[PDB]
This record gives C-alpha cells, sequence and structure tokens, in this order.
C-alpha cells in the first residue's frame, strides 16, 4: 500500500538515478542501481541488494524501466516507514533485553498467524533466528528476514 | 648383481634369498651409525668409531650415510656429501 | 641487480688482485638489466660492457667521467643528459637503442668531442633520411661514424647542403664570373 | 638419483616372472616408497598438474608418458596384492588418476588406457574393502569428483561403442557407492531410495535405455524435482510440459523445462516451445506476483509481518529457487533467445520465398567486411559517420514507439518478419541479457560468456545478413543507424557487466593479473607497454588455459567493439567511463588505439562541458569526489572510485519543479547535471602526458610499426619492406603476405610470390622448398613388406612440431594460395605445391591420437575434436577461412582428379567437419559430402557410400545450424549393407540394386532448391553405375538386354503411390538369380543410370536454344560429363569414336573459353578440362 | 660496398671476441 510517491521523493530517486543515465536511455541497470543505493551514503546491505535487484528486474534483463525503479525505491522508503511498524512491534517481543524472543512465544505467534505455516519449519526457523542457542529467538534477524527487500 | 653375461641380463646369481636375519643385524648397525653421528652431533672419543669400523667398507658407507642425511637437514655440504 | 652484483664483487677474487683501485673493465651483457645502482662509489673504470640488456637510462654515472670506452648496444636506452659532464668517452657502441632528440643530443655531443668511434646502425639515424651528412656537419671531429669512416664525396655534398653561403663561396672565390653555361 | 635408476632397470628385469616366488618380501616393502621414488624422479620432467593445453607438452610423449608410468603402477598393484597392504600404493594410484584429471576435461582416451581401465573394473572393486578407512575429508571430495567425473567419462566413451550396458553391468559392481550424479542425486549416497530410485535410475536407466528409447508418464505436481526428468526427455512434449506446470510449487521447475525444450531445440520446433512458454511465463510472473506480494507484537506481526513470514517462505524459496534457477532462467532465456533467433532466421527465409522466385541471390566471396577496420582487428577507427545522440535518441524514440505499439497492439510480411522478427529480436537480446544478467548474479560466469557468445554470433550473423541484404539489391527495411543503435544497449551495458565479470572472477583468483600496478590504481591482465612490442596476433605466448574458462580475446574484441560503437554513439561520458576503465585494465599497453581517440574524446567532452554551462571544474562528479578525498581522479585511477553522485545535492531541479514528463524532463536534468558535473576525468594533458610516458617505454620502432599497420586500408603500396628485418620471422611473413594480396590482383603476382618464397624458405629453414619438398622421404619414411601389417612413409611429426602449429597455419595457407595463383603455367608444379600443402594439412591432422594414422582406417573414420578443446584458427590475419576454404577445395579438385585420393578423404572429412561445426553451413557441408561419394566410386567403395547414402537420404549424420548440430533424425533404423567382398552369388548385393536404384534423386535433396546441387546427384548415379560396371570386363551382347527386358517390365512397374510411404518399383534385380552374364551385369548398371542421364541431356537441350558456345559453362560442365558418361555407357556397347572428335572441337573452344560456382565452372575450361577430354 | 660492410661487421664480431679473450686473460692474471 506504501508503494506510492510524490514529485519530491521521485526527485530524490531520479537524482540518485541522474549521473548514471546521463546521455539518455531512461533506465539505470541493476549494477547501476546498486551503485545508486551505495552512492546515497545510506548504503544497502548485500543480501537486500541482490534480492531487490532480482525483484525489481523481475525478468532479470538488467535494464529497469522507470515505473519499476520508482515502485522499488518507494518500497525502499516504505522500508523506513512501514517496516518501522513491524520493527517496533517485534521489539515489544524484546521485553527480555538480549536481542531474542523465547521459542514458545514465536511458536505461539505462528499458531495465531494469518497466512499459516507448519510447526516443523517454524522450529527450524526458530533456530534460523536462534542461531545462538540462548533459548530465545532473534528480533532484528526476523524482521529483516521478512522485510529487507 | 647387474650381470651382463648371465641369463637374466642383470642376473641375481641363483645363490641366496630371504636376507632377513642379516639385514636385521644390519638394521641395528645402521641404528648404531645413527646414534654415533648424534654422539658427534652432541659431543664437542671419535677414534672409537674409526677403530671399531676397521675395514668394513659397507658399514662405514652407512656411517658415511647417517651424517649425510643429518647434513641434508643441516647444511648444503650434503651436496658435497 | 645486487643479486648478480656478487660476480662483479667476485672479480677481485677472480683475478686474485688487490683492491677497488683496480677498476678498469666491467661486463654485464646478456642479463636484461634496466638500470644500474649509483656507480659513484667505484673507481677508475674505463671500459664498460652493458650491451645485450634492457637498459633505459643513466642514474649511476654521477661522477663516472673516468670511463673512456662505453658499449651499450642492443638495449632500450633513451637517455643522453648530463653525460656531457663526463666528456672522457672515446668509443661508444649504441646500436639498437632509442635516441630521437637529436638536436639536444648534439648540444650534449658538442662537449663530447673526445669520441673517436660511434656505432649507429639500427639506431634511428640509420633508419632516417638526411642523416649521415647532418651528423658530419654537426660532428666533424668524429671519425668512425657507425665505425664507417667518412669519405670525401659525403663531405663534399655535406658542404654543398648545409652552408649555402659557403657553397656560393666555393663557386665565386674560384671564379663564378658568368652565370649561364 | 643414479643409484635408483640402476636398481629400477633390474626391477623390470625380474618379471616382464618366476622371481615372484624366489625372493624376500622386504624388497617390496622398501619398494613401496620406491614407487614414490620412481614417480617423483620422472615428475621432474612432467610437472604433472592437471590442466594445460600442453598438459605437459604436445600430445605424443605425454600420452605415452602418463600411460606408461600408470601401467607400471598397474603392474605394481599385483606385487601389492601379495603384500595385501597398499597404503602408499593407493596414494600413488591417486596420482595415477591425477594424470586422468586433464584427460577427462578434453575427453581423450587411448587403447592401453582402456586396457588399464578394463582391468581396473576388478582391481578397483577390491578397494571398497578398504574404502572404510575414512579420515581424510579432503580426499573424499577428491574421490567423489574422481568418481563422478570418471565413471560417466568412461561410460560415454562406451556409449559410442554400444557395448555400454555390459559395461554398466560392470559399473553395477561398484554401484555400492555409486549414482552418476550422487553429489546431488543419491541423498544417502552409499543407497536405499526405493521410492526415489524409481526416478533417479530413470535418469540413468533411461539414459542407457535411450539407445532403445523408453518413455515415462504423467504426474500431479510439486513433487521431488527428479521425478520430472523421465517425463521430460523421453517422449512427446504436450503431456510432459503440463506436469511441470502442475510442478509449480517446488524448486527446480525450469531445470527440467530446459531439458524438454533442449529436446524441442533439437527437433526443429522452436515456435511451439515459445508458444507453450507463454503459459509458463503466465504462471512465472503470477508466481512472482504471489511470491513477492508481548501483546501488540502478538497482534501486529501476526497480521502484518506474519503474512510476510510466508512471503519469506515465498521469497527465500523464490531466491532458493532462483539460486539453482539463475542459470535455468538464463538457459530459459538463452535458448528462448535461440528460439527467438532461429524463428527470426526462418522469417528471414520467408522473405526470400515471399520476394524471389527462380531469381536467387549469390555474390562472389571476394569482397571484405568493415569489421576488419574495427578497433580490434585493425586497431583504428575509420573516418565514418557517428551514431550521434541526435541520430541515436531521435531514432530510438521512433523505435520505442515501434516498441510501444508492439506492447500496445512489403512491410507487413517482409518487413514484419523483421518486426515480428523483432518480436523475437527485441526479446532475443532481451532474453540474452536476461540470460546474461541472471548468470551474472549467481557466479555462473561461464554461462554468461556463452550467453554473450550466443549474443555475439547472433548480431555478427545479423550484421552479415543485412550486408547480404544490402548487397543483394533489396530495400533494406532497417537503416544501418537503425540496426547498429539497437546493439548499443547490450554493447555499453554488456561490457560494464563483463567488467564486473572480470572483477568477481579475480575475487576467487579465477583471473590472475599479469603485471604490477605500474602507474595505475589496479594491476593489469594485459600489462603495460613494458611487456609489449610491435607484436601481432600470431601469439605463441601460451593460449588460453583449461580452468581459465574465459574468452578474453573475444571479450577484448567485444568490449572495444562496444567502445568504438560508443564513440560513434557519443554516449559521451558513459563512453569515456568505459574507455578509461578499459584503458586502465590494459595499463595503456593499448594506448595506441584508445588514447588517441580518448584524448580526442576528452577535448570534445571538455568542450561539451562548456557548451552545457558546466560549473567550476571541482564540481564535476569525479572532481567533486576528489574534492572530498583530495586524490585527483586521473585517467589512470578512475576505476573503482565511488563518486558521491547523490540523491539530494540538486540536479537540474529547474527542470524538475515543472517535470511534466517525469521520465524525459528529468532525463534532460539527469543528463545536464552529469553534463554539468562530469563523472569521469577529462584532463586532456594528463591523458596526453600519460600517453607520452607510456610511449617513452615503447621501443623506437613501435611508433613506425603501428603507423604502418594503420595504413592497411585501401590505396597504394610502395615500402612495407622497412619493417621485415625485425628479427621476427612470423611477423615479416604475415605483413608482407598481406601486402601482396592486394598486389596479387595488382599485376605484381610473381614478384610478390617470390618475395613470399624467400620467407617460406626461412619457414622451412632451407632454400627453395620445392626441391626440399622432393627430399621428402628423408623426413620420416616407412615401408611394409610380406612380413606383417606395418606402416608406410609419413612426413607429419617433424613438420607437426615446428612447421605444424603455425607453419601450416600461415605458410600452407600461402602455399595453398601459391598453388592456385602462381604455377597456373606448369601443372606438375601445382601438384608439387598442392602435395606440399596436403602434407602440411595432414601434419595438423595427425595431431590427434586416439585415432589411427594409416590411409586404410581414415578411409572409414572421422573425428569430432582435434586438440584439447581448442582449435587455433581465430583470426583473418592468421588466415582467411573462406579464402582457405576456397583454395583448399580448389586444390582438392585437381588432386581428386589426379586420383591422389588417399589423402583427399581425411582432408575432405576435415573439410566437412569445420564447415558443419564451426561454420554451420549446411549447403557447404552437404556438397562436400556428395563429393566424398564420387571418390568412393572411383576406387570401388560403392558399399560404404551406399551405406552413407541412406543416412543422407534420411538426414541421418546430416548437420544443421541447430545447437545440437543436427535436426531430429529418424528411428534407430538398421538396414542391410552390400559389401565389396560379397560375390554376386549373395543376395543382399542384388537386392541392394533394388534398393539403391529405387533410392534415386533424394527427396531431401529435391527440397534443397538450388538446381545445380540437385543435378550433382545425377552425376553421382551416372558416375556410380558406370564405375560400378567398369569393374566388369565383357563384350557387347544381346544378353544384357534379354535379362533386362523382364527387368524393364519389373522396373517399369511404377513408384507412384500407396501414399503411406512407397517405392513400388521392386525391380527384381535379385529375382532372376545369379546367372547374370558378365555382359549382362555391366549394361544393367548402364541402362539404369541412362534413365537419369537422358534427363540431364534433355534438360540442357531446352537451354541449347542458346548455342553451346554461350550455354553456360555451369551447364556445359554438366554436358562435358554428359558426353563422356554417355560414351562410358556407349564404350561398353562399343560406340567409341563418338566421344573422339567432339573434344577435337573442344580444343579450339578451350582457347575461346563472375559468380563463384559459375566462375569455378568457367575457369575449369583450361588445361584440365582438356586433360579429361584427352584421356 | 655491401660485402665490405658485412665483412666489416664480421671484423667487429671478431674484435668483440678478442675483447672477450682479453677479459679472460685478465681474469687468469
Amino acid at each position: 500500500m506504501a508503494d506510492q510517491l510524490t514529485e519530491e521523493q521521485i526527485a530524490e530517486f531520479k537524482e540518485a538515478f541522474s549521473l548514471f543515465d546521463k546521455d539518455g536511455d531512461g533506465t539505470i541497470t541493476t549494477k547501476e542501481l546498486g551503485t545508486v543505493m551505495r552512492s546515497l551514503g545510506q548504503n544497502p546491505t548485500e543480501a537486500e541488494l541482490q534480492d531487490m535487484i532480482n525483484e525489481v528486474d523481475a525478468d532479470g534483463n538488467g535494464t529497469i524501466d522507470f515505473p519499476e525503479f520508482l515502485t522499488m525505491m518507494a518500497r525502499k522508503m516504505k522500508d523506513t516507514d512501514s517496516e518501522e511498524e513491524i520493527r517496533e512491534a517485534f521489539r515489544v517481543f524484546d521485553k527480555d533485553g538480549n536481542g531474542y524472543i523465547s521459542a514458545a512465544e514465536l511458536r505461539h505467534v505462528m499458531t495465531n498467524l494469518g497466512e499459516k505455516l507448519t510447526d516443523e519449519e517454524v522450529d527450524e526457523m526458530i533456530r534460523e533466528a536462534d542461531i545462538d542457542g540462548d533459548g530465545q529467538v532473534n528480533y532484528e534477524e526476523f524482521v529483516q528476514m521478512m522485510t529487507a527487500k | 648383481v647387474k650381470d651382463s653375461q648371465d641369463v637374466d641380463g642383470d642376473t641375481y646369481k641363483p645363490i641366496a634369498s630371504n636376507s632377513y636375519t642379516m639385514d636385521l643385524h644390519l638394521e641395528l648397525i645402521q641404528a648404531q651409525h645413527r646414534i654415533a653421528v648424534v654422539l658427534l652431533d652432541q659431543l664437542e672419543t671419535e677414534l672409537t668409531v674409526m677403530k671399531k669400523i676397521k675395514k668394513n667398507k659397507l658399514s662405514k658407507a652407512i656411517y658415511l650415510m647417517q651424517k649425510a642425511l643429518l647434513l641434508f637437514e643441516k647444511d648444503a655440504v650434503c651436496e658435497t656429501s | 641487480l645486487p643479486s648478480s652484483l656478487k660476480a662483479v664483487e667476485d672479480q677481485l677474487k677472480i683475478c686474485g688482485h688487490k683492491r677497488d683501485i683496480d677498476v678498469l673493465e666491467l661486463f654485464l651483457s646478456k642479463k636484461e638489466l634496466t638500470e644500474v645502482i649509483d656507480l659513484s662509489r667505484f673507481k677508475k673504470l674505463r671500459y664498460l660492457w652493458l650491451h645485450h640488456n634492457k637498459l633505459h637510462g643513466i642514474s649511476f654515472l654521477t661522477r663516472n667521467y673516468c670511463l673512456t670506452e662505453l658499449y651499450l648496444n642492443n638495449n632500450a636506452i633513451f637517455e643522453i643528459e648530463g653525460l656531457h659532464n663526463l666528456p672522457s668517452l672515446n668509443i661508444l657502441l649504441l646500436h639498437h637503442n632509442e635516441l630521437t632528440n637529436i638536436d639536444a643530443t648534439m648540444k650534449e655531443l658538442k662537449g663530447m668531442q673526445n669520441l673517436r668511434s660511434l656505432s649507429l646502425y639500427q639506431n634511428p639515424l640509420s633508419q632516417y633520411n638526411l642523416y649521415r651528412l647532418y651528423i658530419i656537419f654537426h660532428l666533424p671531429g668524429l671519425e668512425l661514424l657507425d665505425r664507417k669512416q667518412i669519405t670525401e664525396k659525403e663531405r663534399r655534398y655535406m658542404i654543398t647542403i648545409f652552408d649555402h653561403k659557403k657553397a656560393h663561396v666555393i663557386q665565386s672565390v674560384a671564379f663564378g664570373k658568368r652565370v649561364d653555361a | 638419483y643414479e643409484m635408483a635408476k640402476k636398481v629400477f632397470s633390474p626391477v623390470w628385469d625380474y618379471f616382464v616372472s618366476n622371481i615372484l616366488a624366489d625372493t624376500s618380501s622386504i624388497l617390496l616393502y622398501l619398494f613401496l616408497r620406491n614407487i614414490f621414488v620412481m614417480s617423483d624422479i620422472k615428475i621432474k620432467e612432467e610437472n604433472l598438474f592437471c590442466d594445460n593445453i600442453k598438459g605437459n607438452e604436445i600430445f605424443p610423449a605425454q600420452q605415452v608418458a602418463r600411460l606408461v608410468e600408470c601401467e607400471n603402477v598397474l603392474v605394481a598393484l599385483e606385487l601389492s596384492n601379495f603384500l595385501n597392504d597398499a597404503n602408499f600404493a593407493l596414494q600413488a594410484v591417486t596420482q595415477c588418476y591425477g594424470l586422468l584429471a586433464p584427460i577427462i576435461y578434453h575427453n581423450i582416451v587411448l587403447v592401453p588406457v582402456i586396457q588399464i581401465l578394463i582391468k581396473c573394473i576388478v582391481v578397483l572393486q577390491g578397494i571398497p574393502s578398504i574404502i572404510h578407512s575414512k579420515k581424510n575429508i579432503s580426499s573424499f571430495e577428491s574421490i567423489q569428483h574422481m568418481i563422478a567425473c570418471c565413471i560417466f567419462y568412461m561410460t560415454k566413451i562406451l556409449r559410442s561403442w554400444k557395448e555400454y550396458d555390459l559395461a554398466i553391468m560392470l559399473i553395477n559392481y561398484g554401484k555400492k557407492m555409486l549414482d552418476i550424479t550422487s553429489g546431488c542425486r543419491s541423498l544417502f549416497g552409499i543407497l536405499l531410495p526405493e521410492k526415489i530410485n524409481e526416478q533417479l535410475a530413470l535418469l540413468e536407466t533411461h539414459l542407457l535405455k535411450t539407445t532403445k528409447q523408453i518413455n515415462s508418464a504423467e504426474l500431479s505436481g510439486s513433487e521431488d524435482p527428479i521425478f520430472l526428468y523421465p517425463i521430460v526427455l523421453n517422449w512427446t512434449v504436450k503431456g510432459a510440459m503440463k506436469e511441470v506446470m502442475k510442478f509449480k510449487q517446488r524448486p527446480r521447475f525450469l531445470e527440467f523445462f530446459t531439458q524438454i525444450m533442449l529436446k524441442c531445440m533439437n527437433d526443429e520446433k522452436f515456435h511451439l516451445m515459445v508458444e507453450i512458454s507463454a503459459p509458463v511465463y503466465d504462471f512465472l510472473k503470477r508466481r512472482n506476483e504471489s511470491l513477492i506480494g508481548r501483546k501488540m507484537a502478538y497482534r501486529s506481526l501476526s497480521d502484518n509481518l506474519n503474512p510476510l513470514i510466508l512471503t519469506y517462505v515465498r521469497r527465500k524459496r523464490f531466491h532458493q529457487i532462483l539460486l539453482e534457477e539463475l542459470p535455468w532462467r538464463a538457459q530459459m532465456n538463452l535458448y528462448l533467445a535461440n528460439a527467438h533467433f532461429h524463428l527470426f532466421l526462418q522469417k528471414l527465409t520467408e522473405r526470400t520465398k515471399e520476394r524471389l522466385g527462380s531469381s536467387y541471390s549469390s555474390v562472389s566471396f571476394r569482397s571484405c567486411d568493415p569489421n576488419l577496420f574495427s578497433l580490434f582487428h585493425s586497431g583504428t577507427v575509420l573516418p565514418t559517420a557517428k551514431l550521434t545522440v541526435d541520430s541515436y535518441n531521435a531514432m530510438m524514440d521512433a523505435l520505442t514507439v515501434s516498441k510501444k505499439k508492439k506492447h500496445n497492439q512489403n512491410v507487413r510480411e517482409k518487413d514484419r518478419t523483421l518486426v515480428w522478427g523483432l518480436d523475437h529480436f527485441m526479446k532475443i537480446f532481451l532474453c540474452c541479457r536476461r540470460a546474461m544478467v541472471l548468470a551474472y548474479r549467481g557466479g555462473y560466469w561461464t554461462l554468461l560468456q556463452n550467453c554473450c557468445r550466443v549474443f555475439w554470433n547472433f548480431s555478427r550473423e545479423l550484421q552479415i545478413l543485412l550486408k547480404q541484404t544490402v548487397a543483394s539489391c533489396k530495400t533494406f527495411p532497417v537503416s544501418q543507424d537503425n540496426f547498429l543503435c539497437i546493439c548499443v544497449l547490450p554493447f555499453y551495458l554488456g561490457a560494464e557487466l563483463l567488467i564486473d565479470m572480470l572483477i568477481k572472477l579475480q575475487s576467487t583468483n579465477s583471473i590472475k593479473p599479469f603485471e604490477e600496478r605500474g602507474e595505475f590504481s589496479i594491476p593489469s591482465c594485459y600489462g603495460n607497454i613494458k611487456s609489449d612490442n610491435g607484436g601481432s596476433s600470431l601469439i605463441f605466448e601460451h593460449p588460453l588455459d583449461d580452468v581459465n574458462v574465459v574468452d578474453l580475446r573475444w571479450i577484448h574484441d567485444f568490449v572495444l567493439k562496444s567502445l568504438e560503437v560508443l564513440y560513434q554513439v557519443e554516449k559521451w561520458e558513459t563512453l569515456v567511463s568505459l574507455a578509461i576503465q578499459f584503458n586502465i585494465i590494459s595499463h595503456e599497453r593499448y594506448t595506441e588505439q584508445v588514447t588517441p581517440l580518448l584524448v580526442y574524446a576528452q577535448r570534445q567532452l571538455v568542450q561539451r562541458i562548456k557548451e552545457l554551462n558546466g560549473p567550476e571544474l571541482s564540481r564535476q562528479a569525479c572532481a567533486r569526489y576528489e574534492a572530498e578525498n583530495g586524490e585527483k581522479i586521473t585517467c589512470r585511477n578512475f576505476i573503482g572510485k565511488r563518486l558521491k553522485i547523490d540523491s539530494s545535492t540538486p540536479k537540474n531541479l529547474a527542470e524538475l519543479q515543472g517535470s511534466s514528463e517525469p521520465l524525459k524532463t528529468l532525463i534532460t536534468s539527469e543528463q545536464r547535471l552529469a553534463k554539468q558535473l562530469v563523472s569521469v576525468p577529462l584532463d586532456v594533458n594528463d591523458t596526453l602526458r600519460c600517453f607520452r610516458e607510456t610511449l617513452e617505454k615503447s621501443k623506437y620502432h613501435n611508433r613506425s610499426v603501428r603507423h604502418s599497420r594503420k595504413l592497411l586500408s585501401l590505396f597504394l603500396a610502395q615500402t612495407q619492406d622497412v619493417l621485415q628485418t625485425s628479427n621476427q620471422r612470423s611477423l615479416k611473413v604475415q605483413s608482407l603476405h598481406s601486402l601482396g594480396s592486394l598486389l596479387l590482383f595488382a599485376d605484381k603476382k610473381r614478384a610478390a610470390f617470390k618475395c613470399w618464397s624467400q620467407a617460406l624458405d626461412d619457414i622451412f629453414r632451407k632454400p627453395d622448398v620445392l626441391h626440399n619438398w622432393k627430399e621428402f622421404g628423408t623426413s620420416l619414411p616407412g615401408a611394409p613388406s610380406s612380413s606383417s601389417p606395418p606402416g608406410f612413409k609419413d612426413y607429419s611429426e617433424e613438420f607437426l612440431s615446428k612447421f605444424g602449429i603455425w607453419g601450416c597455419l600461415q605458410a600452407a595457407m600461402i602455399t595453398a594460395k601459391i598453388a592456385q595463383f602462381i604455377k597456373t603455367a606448369n601443372v606438375k608444379k601445382r601438384i608439387n605445391c598442392c602435395i606440399l600443402s596436403a602434407l602440411l594439412f595432414q601434419s595438423l591432422l595427425r595431431t590427434t591420437l586416439p585415432h589411427p594414422k594409416a590411409e586404410r582406417n581414415y578411409a572409414q573414420y572421422e573425428i569430432t575434436q582435434l586438440l584439447p578443446g581448442i582449435e587455433l584458427f581465430s583470426d583473418k590475419f592468421r588466415a582467411d577461412i573462406c579464402s582457405v576454404i576456397a583454395s583448399l577445395y580448389y586444390v582438392i579438385r585437381e588432386l581428386h582428379y589426379a586420383k591422389y585420393n588417399l589423402i583427399v578423404l581425411p582432408l575432405l572429412a576435415l573439410y566437412q567437419y569445420f564447415v558443419s561445426v564451426i561454420c554451420q553451413d549446411i549447403v557447404r557441408n552437404l556438397e562436400a559430402r556428395i563429393l566424398k561419394i564420387e571418390i568412393l566410386i572411383d576406387l570401388g567403395f560403392f558399399s560404404e557410400a551406399f551405406y552413407e547414402l541412406f543416412q543422407i537420404y534420411h538426414g541421418k549424420n546430416m548437420p544443421c545450424a541447430i545447437p545440437a548440430g543436427y535436426k531430429a533424425t529418424m528411428k534407430v533404423k538398421i538396414t542391410q549393407s552390400f559389401d565389396s567382398g560379397k560375390p554376386l552369388t549373395h543376395k543382399d548385393n542384388m537386392q541392394a540394386l533394388e534398393e539403391l536404384i529405387n533410392r534415386g534423386l533424394p527427396h531431401i535433396l529435391v527440397n534443397l532448391g538450388y538446381q545445380h546441387l540437385l543435378n550433382k546427384f545425377n552425376f553421382a548415379k551416372s558416375h556410380f553405375f558406370i564405375s560400378l560396371a567398369a569393374t566388369i570386363n565383357c563384350i557387347p551382347d544381346p544378353s544384357p538386354k534379354i535379362m533386362y527386358y523382364q527387368f524393364i517390365t519389373e522396373r517399369s512397374k511404377p513408384t507412384p503411390q500407396n501414399l503411406k510411404d512407397n517405392e513400388n518399383s521392386h525391380g527384381q534385380f535379385l529375382r532372376l538369380r545369379d546367372d547374370y552374364n558378365l555382359n549382362t551385369i555391366k549394361s544393367i548398371l548402364l541402362m539404369e543410370a541412362e534413365e537419369k542421364v537422358n534427363s540431364l541431356l534433355s534438360e540442357t537441350e531446352h537451354q541449347c536454344h542458346r548455342p553451346l558456345y554461350l550455354s553456360s559453362v555451369l551447364e556445359l560442365e554438366i554436358m562435358v560429363e554428359a558426353r563422356l558418361h554417355l560414351a562410358a555407357i556407349a564404350l561398353q556397347r562399343y560406340r567409341p569414336a563418338y566421344s573422339t572428335a567432339i573434344l577435337y572441337s573442344t580444343l579450339k573452344l578451350l582457347q575461346d573459353s563472375l559468380d563463384p560456382i559459375s566462375l569455378n565452372s568457367r575457369e575449369y575450361f583450361n588445361i584440365h578440362l582438356w586433360l579429361r577430354c584427352r584421356l | 660496398r655491401a660485402q665490405e660492410e658485412m665483412q666489416h661487421w664480421l671484423e667487429l664480431d671478431q674484435s668483440r671476441e678478442r675483447r672477450l679473450r682479453a677479459r679472460q686473460e685478465a681474469n687468469r692474471t
């Protein structure tokens, strides 16, 4: 719902876009796109960057049509806006102050879930965030795992 | 023997086989040469070695040996050795 | 270079002679050397074989004016600068080298009158045009040009070319009395 | 190691065991480490690591050396069996396979290698008793890669020999740890997959039973991936694809779709695979739409993030799917680009049939290609027209309109085969780029190189196609600016990604830099000019390696192909960004072609700053990024600089505060800001200074060497003899030979010929090679006798080493030209020259040695690869393939006419191969195949041609421009084969007369269209039965007729119908039994061919209205054969004097007497036309 | 040259050989 833009956010995106498309083609490539997001100073993360590159260029041709670029960069700012809600949410699960949420709690959330899944994959996913074994399941890892790209 | 006149080219003359009892005795001789080099390696033996060997050319080639491998670990003089 | 310099260092042991005051000859051909460490520590070297290498310049003869014969052929040498401060050279081999700033070379060569022989085949001058007579006009004091001694025909045509005033001198001082013949 | 050698020579002296039971076992214990002794001593001369073109050296000794020492170990296993302990021996056997690691890369095997591998079946089977000793993890991965590569490596070798299932039964011995791709197949790997084996084995059991073609059935979807393959490759497509469509909810969806459409690729149906791919893409995109999409966190996440939890279970799976499918989607798009491109070609062939009737197109192959003047081949750019942004953007705006109407919605059937061909072509290079970028992200760098190779050979072909379209007098619907500018998008982008290619290849050291940084911020794969001279492409500098799976020469050719196009395109600073980046990775070693145009570009782009009101110079993006850092961005350190070209430090926002068109209006703002703030260095003086510093290191002659190399364009040629000293033998031959090619037509033929000849004498190292060529026989002779079957004289090996690799690449190429151009006066000296060429050609043919050497075996044998994966021919200045091809068969004609046929067959077999595989020309290949039949007719091998005739008739063994090399062939059909050693008393011979005569002019050959090639077969049948009859000695007789009157009735029984395949003329050439008189057999062969012969005469009688002095030489070549083969029929009937005086008048027509074939026919009207006439 | 020049080049090669000989002599000394 937050893949929306104004002329000024389009201004920001197209301005980072600018010195790549400089003789006129209308598109920045996925490599050019990664260099766009790196030149921002607010650099991307590699796991986010590669999968986003695969996503916005869903066909994987390299060239990215401007509507796709605008939609993706709106997604990037809604990673600041909408993903913030998810982050502060799953932060209330950080009541225990270590970086993690106890496994039975994540199992509880999964059993009360919208697009339901299966408990065995949920236990292996608990381990995928509890890669440390403190009896508790990570909070940053989880939210970036579902919302980074 | 690397003969040339007999049948096998390099003909091992049909004389002996199964040299275990004497090579075993040789094996401790090589070990005796092995430690005797360490004796020299550690002490400032020497005339005992040269008088014990007397005229055993083959055994001293082993005594000439055990220094050479040690020299190989130690020095390029092993090239001269 | 210092890895192979031991052989030069061994030269005192090779000839079994005294000391560093004995430096007269030096030979390093066929070792693809490019530049030599500063030879201003050595002594009265007068003969030098550094041919068959990949030499380019000179940063080592700072006070090595003591050299009298120099052999630097079959290299990539492009450097003749400050060599005028070492004018004691008499014979030079330079074939298969890269010298093209010829006027500045002559300006350097004006102080290198001591040269008796010089080789220039497969040097750019040997592949140029208007080359030999140009050199002779600049260098009347060099005898063995490409080790090939100058002849009177070349001298005659050089005189006719380079000083037109002197050419008309030749025609006039004899007689040159009338023009059409 | 002298002591061991005098000890090890007695080691072979014991047994070859009785000594095996006569000695002490202590010898074997100390000899086990002496097996280490024997191996490492020889390793000093063998550097036995597992990859190189010359793995250790040229083929012959390394094949012997690796095999002999392994056999010694293979002998040494039996002594280990007595000890029953092989700790170091098994370690030694590991190095024995270490020799097999490179031999498997190139799929090479020898007779005693097979002998070793044959006994290895039982020998290696006792090792599973020892395999349980498991502590070395690194050895295990080596062992699995040892097993996985080798087991199929020998098996595919035995697939050709068809004794495969017996060998797989031998493989079943070791199957206690096997499974062909157990690294990802077997799961457990020891396994016990009783459910999965029904589909894992159906990947292997089918694979072995595809010799008998077993099929599979359908499924439900989203099962284990391996279940698809039996459905996939073994039967038809409609039911196989639709199971994969159900298979949607499981990874490796496209892995098995690739295999189907690989099969569909081979079977000449690209339209359907695209047609069925749309529903696949209908899901694939809809799949993408689906996959992409305490208290309060008990609440918020469970309804906001937790729906995205399944999205990660979608997205990670999607990217886990993408992990394997990054190449599968690439192989999707690439072979779809193949499908698009091949369908583009057929639409191009539609134009010819829609445009032309009986007026086809054909041009003399003597014109040239402007690509020879490219920045790689010539090192320069001609004063041509730029693809300016004025021409680019405005045109591309029209093409985007053409692109847009295409997405929105002669000219409609000839130019729309280009537009609906663009419906492929737009997607060709889009799917190619899809096939590019996908393999570019997943580390599948090798696939990208071939995706670009498939790309390059497409555009290279299409650029050739339009040139032929322009040359053949058509309204070329595209303009050259319209065509080239399309390729710019993958030119500029492909190179930039191909730069990220090399960077990440260097990350794992798959690419090793050649030189230190020099004056640049990076090392170089080319180095700087310090490691360069006035060299050439005649690189004896070791060619590209095995594990070096990169084609840098092609990349170098492509990258500057983009660069030279870019400068024309005037993509000014994206231009220069690529130009500087390549000039940095080349360390200005190639500053002779980049910098003079880069400096020229810098002045233009420095000027373009002033035109566009460029602000103060420190504001330029490189100069603004250097303002923050301090280090000036020079022309030498531009690579890798992370310019802070930002999202907030305003662009031309004056164009944004009213950005009505957010794309175009901002593009001008994007351009202008980058044009105002330049993101590349532009210091002309710095680049010129860097240009001069590099030149000072360059040799003094390098300035003149390239200065002359530039002049190789059009007009005049006086003094190229200022360079030939050079101390470089190959370079002086090449440059001066290239000189005389123009002088060849410019009346300096003999003068330029002899000038080459002196160079050739240097190549042979002895003067006047032609006399030295007669000395041949001093150069490796040989002769048999009535004692054994030994070999004969062969001159290859000594030439093969020094004269072979390049002396045959250049001088033999010159020699082939020499025979065609020079000795046209003395015919014998042409043959003297031609035999010299053939010996040179055969020298490179003896190079491969899993194959025999005698003419007997090569008369029946063909090869698919010469050397370890690389053939040297890659450049025109090395040799011109079409000129080589033309001159080669030009030589082949006379020599086949001279009947020196034993050498012709291996050359012709070579001739046909590179045409089909490297050139992909069906017309060129198939015409040479028919020529092979004529040779077999001459000697008496009618049996073998007859067998090969059937394959030609059905298209079996017949090549194509299909990435399988072939079309879809028919059945596993097996037919009889009458043999030359079978008497008339046997029946298949006489029945073969019923089946070859009924198989007349091939149906597939009638489909060829070019009539003169259709008439070529009528020569064969006329030539077939005449020489087939010629083996018989008899006299004219009514008895040939008496047994043919019945067979007139038996053959005149027509061949019309039973439309479900029929050739009703059962001619009964078998049914009157053996008693054909020697008179009868000879004429029966004659009066069958006379049916086709009388056609050829009457066919040209229609064109005889133009008198036979102007009836085309192409037709008169037919008629010259017609008279003599009519005579050949007539001579056996004693009608001789007929052919006598027709040629008497041809003597004077010879003095009287674009298109290539027509001119080939015309130039035959010389001494040799009279030669056949005189005989 | 011609012959002369070549012969002169041969003489130069011989002189180089003699210089090497003198070097050897000095080494011996």
